[PDB]
């Protein structure tokens, strides 16, 4: 059937005052059968964070490919890739597979280590960049995420408050999606430090 | 016989003897040519020597119409000349197809110089033994002269001259532009610019020309064309009534 | 071959030409509505079958080709001339103009003076025919060089043939008809044979005339040939 | 689309409506369907706009290269290039092209190249979806060696009927006149031609 | 590529000849780290030191090379070595074992030695790496495509003299800090310059991550080389 | 003049000569003699087969190309095989596509053009074999001579190989007689067999020595060897 | 549908694999070993389309064995599983994709821990305490959610497995002719030759 | 049709030299002097327009070339080799960088790409090395200003200041004398002009000298307004007139 | 999507709305459909969003290289020729529909390109799901020789027809003005008539509202 429905999965990123947050559920399914309670969908190359939803084989493949490409970048350039630049590299990487696309909905979060300004972006499966300054959503419960976010969001939240907001968005959207859920993970990202929290959610 | 004289590799002095030899090849036909710019035209003049009386003189030319707007005069043996002409024509048609507009004179010359530089660097190609002079009235730059040699070198000229007796003609024109202080001929008609060209050719080389001794190409806003014997005879008549 | 000498020459092409000079003498003559081609066929032995070692070649329907030098090289050119004429006719519908055809051979021959992996052609070719606007006669040397001709000769008797050719141009500035030029071709081929008189020869003639062949290329055979042989026989003595 | 070319005494004239549709929406009411591939060789296009534009652009390229080497191409040469492309690619093209030209020797000539890729030399040619409604009218009114003004009238009347019945045809009637003169662009607006 | 009557590869020999004119590079391996030191080719005051890295290159996060010979050839090879490390990481989710990367580079060199009639790369490498199978390692590879493992080695000029000295003062139980001193002493003795100063030097270590349990590469900034040059008493 | 001008087939000598091709011509002169001749009704090949020892077989010199065509060889034998296989295919091609027997003259032209490409391509030698081709097509009996230079000539008769100049002089003399030998296969062969004899400083041509081939009006191309040539010795 | 189960206990990984090979209306075999040893301490089991199954297994086995001899070293279970995933990942977008699902059970001598990898034909990899491919998982995942403990002995693991095989024998519509059971630990791979009535 | 020299035309000699690379360097020596000077807030690259004829129009031949909006190049050696290197360099900045990362390459990376193109002409079959040395000056957000020399062998080196070509030895001396790390761009242009006067034979003015800077962003050179984070090129070719103003105070 | 193109006496103006959609859901409430081929040639895309961005960037890239190679300002006919030749090659599979507008040494130009590779020329153009809403405005108010101000007003009004009447379009109006003498002026959010009203309530949660299973600090560097 629909390749972006087989495994289930949601990712959401928000910006706040001097921070970004990125969150994902933990489920990995095979249609109705829940298979893994531990499948993370967020990654990080230096201080740049990438969540990916969709077909899990492509999630894995793209993580390995962006590790590869950022590793080489860092060696040639002698510095870590920035949010804005990585976003570009993801886009061109996806479009390169225009007629055999990866079935994924990537989401990029991070803070520019020069300007210190919070950055998030979304993509479709062929690399079309969704530039948004507030929140980005992806996955089999994206409708529910859009609803939750548009209602709950307000700009310039403190890292401790942005945490509540993104978590509440994720949990409740996940609870209306039969293919999302089974545990969640939330990253809060401030220039200087990154805290990671596992949430307690329904296990059904 | 060292390799550095048979192919385009460097000699201990940093020279490419095959490129140097290719320059000598350009004089082999013992034909001289010159180009000048008018106010809104560009004129090329070249000698036309037809030694053999078994030749059809109309098929003896070293002037080519590359496009509707670009003309090219060659100094060098005709086999190589036609090779270059054919290429330029193809490069010109293709440019127009791909970019939606007529290929400019200088751009074509740059392109031909790039092809030449390749023969200068790759071992299996010999340079062409020809010097290419390109002329037009560019839609952006106005009347134009650009000239490419076997080294892959090219530049624009106020006026230029090429061939064995090229130096005579050059210093003649240098003396003219020292006098006038401008970089063209003030002149309205292409007919009078052609006359100037033919006149200054005569002094520099110290020779008279009949209508069959000459070959003329003229480029005006949007055509390039060549003059027949008759249009040249008319031009020769006009110079005689004063000079 | 891709080698320029210190003074701008191509010794390999120059040597190619000596192979041409070594060859049999062949000619072409431009009459007022067509072209005549003639060639000297050296008879090595009586064992050679007469009329049956045809040197003159047709390209498309309207072009004739004759050459001196290494015969195989000439055949190689004519093969390429034919591919090149088919290609043109295919895209453009009309049979190839003679100056157009000239340049095709020109470029191909010139190509073989650009690379060390190739030797220049060991021929000069006299060719031509009738197109949309008149008759044309061409001669193409090993270097790629070619020009339009009123008359042309190449090979052993090249010098004496040109001398005869030059005379005709002077006495007849107003035209020479196709039927006339055929006769004169036979004559000139007799008057270049004088050099190779130790070995016997055979004469081949072809023509391409608007009024006489309707612009197609045809071999001069039978009574027309015999009559031209007589004219040359009577005018040699 | 309504397109036609007509040979007359002094040369040839091309005519076309100016409408382009996607379904029942008029994407362009002022299209120039008269396309120059050489100074005095022009064509009218029907079928796929993408296909025919791409074809016209290749032909224009071939004839420009042709003029550089061999001089003015004949109309027949222009038709042959069109046919080559259309025939060799009949199984990716929906292209129906009418070719019309003028040279001093052969005067005015018309070639029609329908869907298959075949060529047909004709005294006049009609094509496009609006042409179907004017087969009777054209066959009944065309004569050889008409004057310029007579020919212009014949196209004007023919195309106005084609426009009247075919919903894909409409707008203004454009014409191109091809003679020794000269190239002449004509235009006729609905307020004139509807009253015919 | 062809063999000689002697059974030698002309082009390889001459490539090695070329390298013996390159600034000496030294590699010394200790139990708790590895030292890479190399001397820059007779420079100039106007040469930018801060934005220069001609003889030392990072391969992945756990491997580096010191170069002797044609830099431009070395960059070609470094780049492919970098890709090979990333391919292995992508295939196995493990950092490439040091030997496997060295063998691959060496095999590319061997190839130019056996087919294609291209000139060999005029490059000799000293590899300095750490992996969880053999710990700290030191390897050498030359234009022949041969490679060998060492505790201390030099490439480029004066290897002959530098090798004898290292043989003298090298002891299996050395700490990194002792190996640092040995490398600089050895360069100082063998230099065709007067003083061996900071601006004629590239220097790097692979240690046990200051205080951690992880492995860390330090490519010495110019200022660091000046300090470590006073410390070991050469000012 | 002779110095650095025989490196490859891609060099002209200052005299305009191609030494590689001239040297390939010398391999023919080295080969065992062979004779071909024809009248209006038949064409005959006669070849002197050569052994390499007294315990060896005489190596074959006549190859069939089609029902109406075949050739004899002198010079490098593997080259004869390469060339005859090409000719076999060209004959075959003409039959399958056009239902047409290949004109012997066209076979001449084709072989000539094939030889030519090896007189112009760097790093390839010319063919080192001379061939005599006979056939009966829609215009009668034909005989061709093939030189590695590419020159093919139609003859009434000829010979190639070592000491071949003898046979050639005889055939030049016999011309008016053998051209007329029509409807008599056995007389033409006996005329050809005696023609090859003029070329013997050798020995007496034995029943192994002799190789005869025939083709004509109502005879397919056929080869005679061993016992079947006895009656012509 | 082919039963393919794996359970990771405290000091070992246990693989159990159905013995039947069925084509059409016929059971052609009741002793099929759906396993390949990849290295002394790594075992892989497989199920999927008729031909690709063994062809894939043996191809991986050839590769891992090549590696071992080249490096005189045994690749960690985690590296072998990554190699396997990538091969399947490349395969899914190829002309004719391998239709094989696998379990990789390995004992990692450098960490002294057992490891179980479930990878499907798409190249979806995940490390699990217990796993299954095909329909069997629809029964066994819930049972093991209940009965499984992270500190079980190999012997407890075998009881838990027997419990899984009993459920399948009761509820699965097909006759899979029992399983072949294999244990991977520090002392390598060994087969429990009695299980069918143990 | 088809190459015969599919082998390296640059080979090692018994002594370890690579002849062809040596001989290309000898070509660079014969060429007109060019130079680069790095300042605190910019880079300047300068050279002499040596003309083939007084009938030539020297404005039509640029020796100084924009490579990207922030990188520029100058050379000494064989002009046509430069010209085609410039074409390849511009293209490679797009194909290997901008089409991937949506931004222009930093200086060192582009220089590295150029070096690779030249390295290859030193190893591939049937080619000679390029007869040029380039000076590449540029700016990027994370590295600041830089100046690189690139040699026929493929070698590059970063410079505070340097000169290549004819009078290079004397000019390099004149730069060691004058260079320091507090130089403003205006001071550097002034030094570039002085250094170039020793090299120039004939006339020394805005017509015979070619000079470009990597300085500050030129929004007036951008061609569009509206996007505030796009500020324009840092590469800027000085005009004939602009040069002459700094020669009357020289 | 609503994209329009309007020629005036001394130049050309293009405009677009700022809504992107996946089916019925609005992904971006304020993106930018106005793209740059070169400083004075600008582009608007409808259809496959990734396709119009990519075909714009590729051709933009090549146009820059052409410009540098030829020492000339890029022309609109070059952008048009490259786009249509590319799109045609991909038979449609690159769903880029574009209004390309700009000024070059030869005057001012306005063109449309469809995904299969056909081009048209005109004084006023519209594309997108809002195309019809916009065109009815354009057919109602266009005249020959509009002043700059009128052309902006018209184009702006046409995008509003799309915004208010087409569910495929919404949010804001971007404009770009290209005049023959001047630098091209990009005018981001020229109109913003769709401001979200202040919400009825604040949804910020009391800290500790979310149950947390475990936690750890994450390492960024090395
Ligand atoms: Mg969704
Ligand atoms: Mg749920
Ligand atoms: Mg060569
Ligand atoms: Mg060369
Ligand atoms: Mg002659
Ligand atoms: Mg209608
Ligand atoms: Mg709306």
């Amino acid at each position: 059937s629909d390749p972006s429905s087989i495994n289930g999965g949601i990712v959401v990123a928000m910006t706040g005052k001097d921070c970004v947050a990125i969150a994902c559920d933990l489920r990995l399914g095979s249609q109705s059968l829940g298979v893994s309670n531990k499948f993370e969908k967020i990654f990080h190359y230096g201080h740049v964070f990438l969540g990916i939803t969709g077909l899990a084989t492509d999630v894995t493949t793209l993580n390995e490919m962006f590790r590869y490409k950022t590793n080489l970048y860092k060696l040639k350039e002698e510095r870590a890739i920035e949010p804005e630049t990585f976003t570009q590299l993801v886009s061109s990487s996806l479009y390169e597979r225009r007629f055999g696309p990866y079935f994924v909905g990537p989401v990029v979060a991070g803070i520019n280590s020069k300007s210190g300004k919070p950055f998030i972006a979304g993509f479709d499966l062929i690399g079309c960049i969704d530039e948004a300054k507030d929140f980005i959503v992806s996955g089999t419960a994206s409708d529910q995420l859009f609803g939750m976010c548009e209602s709950l969001y307000e700009p310039n939240l403190e890292p401790e408050d942005l945490f509540e907001t993104i978590s509440q968005a994720l949990l409740n959207a996940a609870d209306r999606d039969a293919l999302s859920g089974w545990g969640a993970v939330v990253y809060i990202i401030k220039k200087d430090e990154v805290v990671k929290r596992y949430l307690k959610m329904r296990q059904d | 016989a060292g390799y550095d004289r048979h192919i385009t590799i460097f000699s201990p002095e940093g020279r490419l003897y095959q490129v140097e030899y290719a320059f000598k090849a350009t004089n082999q036909t013992n034909i001289n040519s010159l180009a000048v710019r008018g106010k809104d035209c560009t004129v090329v003049i070249s000698q036309k020597k037809v030694p053999d009386k078994l030749l059809d003189p109309t098929t003896v030319s070293y002037i080519f119409c590359i496009s509707r707007t670009i003309g090219m005069v060659v100094n060098g043996p005709i086999p190589d000349a036609r090779n270059a002409a054919l290429r330029a024509k193809a490069e010109a048609a293709e440019f127009r197809y791909k970019y939606g507009y007529d290929m400019p004179c200088d751009v074509l010359a740059k392109r031909m110089a790039n092809l030449s530089q390749i023969y200068t660097q790759r071992a299996y190609m010999r340079p062409l033994g020809v010097i290419l002079t390109f002329v037009s009235v560019d839609e952006e730059l106005g009347p134009s002269i650009y000239k490419t040699d076997p080294a892959g070198y090219y530049v624009g000229y106020k006026a230029t001259a090429t061939g064995p007796k090229q130096q005579e003609i050059t210093t003649n024109l240098e003396n003219h532009f020292k006098k006038s202080k401008i970089d063209h001929i003030n002149e309205e008609s292409w007919e009078k610019v052609v006359e100037f060209a033919i006149t200054h050719m005569i002094d520099a080389l110290g020779t008279e020309f009949s209508k069959n001794d000459l070959e003329v190409g003229v480029a005006t806003k949007d055509k390039f064309f060549t003059l027949s014997a008759e249009n040249i005879e008319e031009r020769l008549v006009a110079i005689a009534e004063q000079d | 071959n891709s080698v320029f000498s210190p003074d701008g020459r191509n010794f390999q092409v120059e040597y190619a030409v000596k192979a041409v000079e070594n060859g049999t003498t062949s000619i072409g003559i431009k009459c007022n509505d067509g072209v005549v081609f003639a060639v000297e066929k050296l008879i090595t032995s009586k064992l050679l079958v007469p009329q049956k070692n045809v040197k003159i070649q047709v390209v498309d329907r309207h072009i004739g080709c004759v050459y001196s030098g290494l015969i195989p090289d000439g055949r190689h050119l004519v093969n390429r001339g034919r591919e090149e004429a088919a290609s043109f006719k295919k895209l453009y519908k009309t049979p190839i103009p003679i100056p157009a055809f000239a340049d095709r051979l020109g470029q191909y021959v010139q190509a073989h003076t650009l690379y060390n992996s190739v030797r220049p052609f060991g021929v000069s070719t006299i060719f031509g025919g009738v197109d949309k606007n008149g008759a044309h006669l061409y001669m193409l040397e090993p270097s790629g060089s070619y020009w339009g001709y009123k008359g042309a000769a190449t090979g052993k008797g090249r010098q004496s043939a040109k001398a005869e050719l030059e005379k005709l141009v002077d006495h007849h500035p107003e035209g020479l008809s196709a039927r006339e030029a055929v006769k004169q071709a036979a004559k000139i081929i007799y008057l270049a044979h004088e050099d190779n008189k130790e070995k016997d020869f055979e004469l081949e003639i072809s023509w391409c005339s608007l009024s006489e062949t309707n612009g197609l290329h045809k071999f001069v055979k039978g009574d027309l040939l015999q009559e031209a042989i007589d004219f040359a026989q009577k005018e040699i003595n | 689309t309504s397109i036609m070319a007509v040979t007359f005494k002094d040369g040839v004239i091309l005519g076309a409506d100016s409408r382009t549709t996607t379904g029942a929406y008029i994407a362009n009411r002022v299209t120039d369907k008269l396309t120059r591939v050489h100074d005095k060789i022009w064509c009218c296009r029907s079928g796929s706009a993408a296909d025919t534009q791409a074809i016209a652009d290749i032909v224009q390229y071939h004839l420009e290269l042709y003029t550089s080497q061999y001089g003015t191409p004949s109309t027949e040469t222009a038709a042959s290039v069109f046919k080559e492309l259309c025939y060799e690619n009949k199984d990716n093209l929906t292209a129906g092209i009418i070719v019309a030209g003028y040279d001093d020797k052969n005067k005015g000539e018309v070639y029609t190249i329908p869907l298959g890729g075949s060529v047909h030399k004709l005294p006049y040619a009609i094509a496009g979806s609006g042409s179907t409604f004017i087969y009777g009218y054209c066959d009944k009114n065309f004569r050889e060696n008409m004057s310029k003004e007579e020919t212009v009238d014949f196209i004007k009347h023919s195309l106005s009927q084609a426009i009247k019945w075919d919903g894909s045809s409409g707008g203004v009637i454009r014409m191109v006149v091809l003679t020794a003169a000269g190239v002449e662009r004509l235009i006729f607006y609905p307020d004139e031609y509807e009253q015919l | 590529t062809i063999f000689s009557p002697e059974g030698r590869l002309y082009q390889v020999e001459y490539a090695l000849e070329s390298i013996s004119h390159a600034g000496t590079a030294i590699g010394i391996m200790a139990s708790d780290g590895i030292v890479l030191a190399a001397e820059r080719k007779v420079t100039s005051t106007l040469l930018e030191q801060d934005t220069s890295t001609e003889k030392l290159y990072k391969l992945n996060d756990k491997i580096a090379v010191a170069v002797a010979g044609l830099t431009a050839d070395a960059e070609i090879l470094i780049n492919t070595a970098r890709i090979h490390a990333q391919n292995y990481l992508k295939t196995y989710n493990e950092d490439i074992p040091v030997e496997i990367l060295v063998r691959r580079l060496s095999d590319i060199k061997q190839g130019y030695t056996q087919h294609g009639g291209l000139r060999p790369f005029g490059v000799s490498f000293i590899y300095a790496g750490y992996d969880d199978r053999y710990g700290y390692q030191l390897y050498t590879s030359n234009p022949s495509g041969n490679y060998t493992g060492w505790k201390a080695i030099s490439v480029g000029a004066n290897t002959s003299a530098a090798q004898t000295l290292l043989q003298m003062d090298y002891k299996d139980d050395m700490k990194v800090d002792d190996a640092i001193e040995l490398a600089l002493k050895t360069l100082s003795k063998t230099t065709d310059s007067s003083a061996l100063t900071y601006d004629r030097l590239e220097f790097a270590t692979i240690r046990k991550g200051a205080n951690d349990g992880e492995v860390y590469q330090k490519i010495f900034k110019p200022q660091e080389i000046k300090d470590i040059l006073v410390k070991t008493g050469i000012t | 003049f002779r110095n650095n001008y025989d490196g490859d087939t891609v060099t002209f000598s200052p005299t305009g000569r191609l030494f590689q091709v001239e040297y390939a011509l010398e391999a023919i002169k080295q080969g065992s003699v062979t004779v071909g001749l024809r009248s209006n009704t038949h064409a005959v090949l006669v070849a002197l087969k050569r052994n390499a020892d007294e315990l060896s077989s005489y190596q074959k010199k006549i190859i069939k190309c089609d029902e109406h065509m075949g050739l004899s060889l002198a010079g490098l034998a593997p080259d004869a095989r390469v060339l005859s296989n090409y000719l076999r295919q060209q004959c075959n091609y003409s039959s399958l596509v056009f239902n047409r027997k290949l004109a012997v003259e066209r076979a001449g032209h084709l072989l000539c053009d094939k030889a030519q490409k090896n007189t112009q391509s760097y790093g390839g030698r010319p063919y080192g074999v001379g061939l005599l081709i006979i056939g009966y097509d829609k215009s009668g009996a034909h005989l061709l001579e093939f030189q590695p230079s590419g020159n093919v000539t139609e003859l009434y008769g000829t010979a190639i190989g070592a000491r071949s100049q003898g046979a050639k002089t005889y055939l030049e003399r016999t011309l008016d007689t053998f051209i007329k030998i029509d409807g008599n296969p056995d007389e033409l062969i006996k005329a050809g067999v005696e023609a090859i004899s003029q070329s013997l400083r050798d020995e007496s041509l034995t029943v192994d020595n002799l190789s005869i081939a025939i083709v004509g009006k109502d005879t397919p191309f056929t080869i005679y060897d061993g016992e079947a040539v006895a009656k012509y010795i | 549908m082919d039963i393919i189960l794996g359970i990771r206990v405290q000091d070992s990984v246990i693989l159990a694999s159905s013995k039947a090979v069925t084509r059409g209306i016929s059971v052609l075999k009741d002793s099929d070993d759906k396993t390949r040893q990849l290295s002394p301490h790594t075992l892989m089991s497989f199920a999927g389309e008729a031909g690709d199954t063994v062809q894939f297994a043996e191809y991986i086995q050839a590769n891992i064995q090549l590696y071992s001899i080249r490096e005189d070293y045994e690749l960690s279970p985690q590296a072998v599983s990554s190699f396997v995933r990538q091969e399947l990942a490349k395969s899914i977008r190829s002309r004719r994709p391998y239709q094989v699902n696998v379990l990789i059970g390995g004992y990692d001598k450098k960490k002294n821990k057992p490891e179980l990898y479930q990878i499907d034909y798409l190249g979806t990899k995940v490390e699990l305490p217990y796993g299954a491919h095909g329909y069997s998982g629809f029964y066994t995942f819930s049972l093991l959610d209940h009965h499984y403990r992270p500190d079980m002995t190999t012997e407890e693991g075998l009881d838990l497995l027997k419990l899984c095989v009993q459920e399948l024998e009761k509820r699965m519509p097909m006759d899979f002719k029992g399983v072949i059971v294999k244990i991977v630990d520090k002392d390598g791979i060994r087969q429990v030759d009695d299980f069918q009535a143990q | 049709m088809t190459d015969r020299y599919s082998f390296s035309l640059t080979t090692f000699s018994p002594s370890g030299k690579l002849g062809q690379i040596d001989y290309a360097l000898t070509a660079v020596k014969q060429g007109v002097t060019s130079l680069g000077i790095k300042a605190t807030n910019g880079v300047v690259i300068a050279t002499e327009k040596k003309s083939s004829s007084p009938l030539a129009m020297s404005e039509t031949l640029s020796k100084v070339s924009l490579l990207t909006p922030d990188i520029g190049a100058v050379y000494s050696g064989m002009g046509p080799d430069y010209r085609v290197l410039v074409d390849k360099s511009r293209k490679v900045a797009h194909t290997s960088y901008k089409r991937i990362y949506g931004e222009y390459p930093p200086t060192k990376l582009l220089v590295s790409e150029v070096a690779k193109i030249m390295q290859e002409a030193t190893q591939s079959g049937g080619v000679r090395p390029f007869g040029v040395s380039l000076l590449i000056a540029g700016h990027d957000e994370f590295n600041g200003f830089s100046l690189y020399q690139v040699d026929p062998s493929g070698s590059y080196f970063p410079w505070k200041a340097t000169a290549i070509g004819k009078g290079s030895v004397a000019a390099k001396t004149f730069l060691e004398k004058r260079w320091n790390d507090e130089l403003e761009l205006e001071d550097a242009i002034h030094i570039a002009l002085l250094t170039l006067k020793e090299s120039v034979e004939g006339e020394f003015n805005g017509d015979t000298i070619e000079l470009a800077i990597i300085g500050d962003e030129n929004p007036d050179l951008l061609g569009y307004t509206g996007i505030p984070t796009d500020k324009g090129p840092r590469f800027r070719k000085l005009t004939s007139q602009e040069i002459n103003d700094r020669l009357e105070a020289l | 999507t609503t994209i329009v193109g309007v020629k005036f006496n001394n130049g050309v103006v293009i405009a677009a709305d700022t809504r992107s959609t996946q089916g019925p859901i609005v992904a971006d409430k304020n993106c930018a459909k106005l793209h740059r081929i070169s400083p004075k040639i600008w582009c608007a895309g409808a259809g496959t969003a990734a396709d119009t961005e990519a075909v714009t960037q590729l051709i933009g890239s090549n146009i820059e290289l052409h410009s540098l190679y030829t020492s000339r300002e890029p022309r609109v006919v070059s952008a048009l020729q490259m786009l249509k030749q590319h799109l045609f090659k991909y038979q449609g599979h690159i769903g880029a529909y574009l209004i390309v507008a700009g000024v070059d040494p030869t005057g001012s130009h306005l063109f449309s390109i469809h995904a299969h590779g056909s081009t048209d020329v005109g004084y006023y153009l519209s594309l997108g799901s809002g195309s019809l809403a916009a065109m009815a405005v354009l057919e109602s108010h266009w005249k020959q020789d509009l002043t700059k101000e009128e052309a902006i007003k018209l184009a702006s009004d046409a995008i509003q027809a799309g915004i208010w009447n087409d569910l495929g379009s919404g949010s804001n109006v971007d404009v770009c003005v290209m005049e023959i003498g001047k630098d091209a002026e990009y005018l981001r959010n020229y109109l913003t008539p769709n401001v979200r009203e202040e919400k009825q309530k604040s949804y910020k949660f009391p800290r500790g509202t979310t149950a947390v299973l475990k936690e750890s600090i994450v390492n960024i560097c090395d």
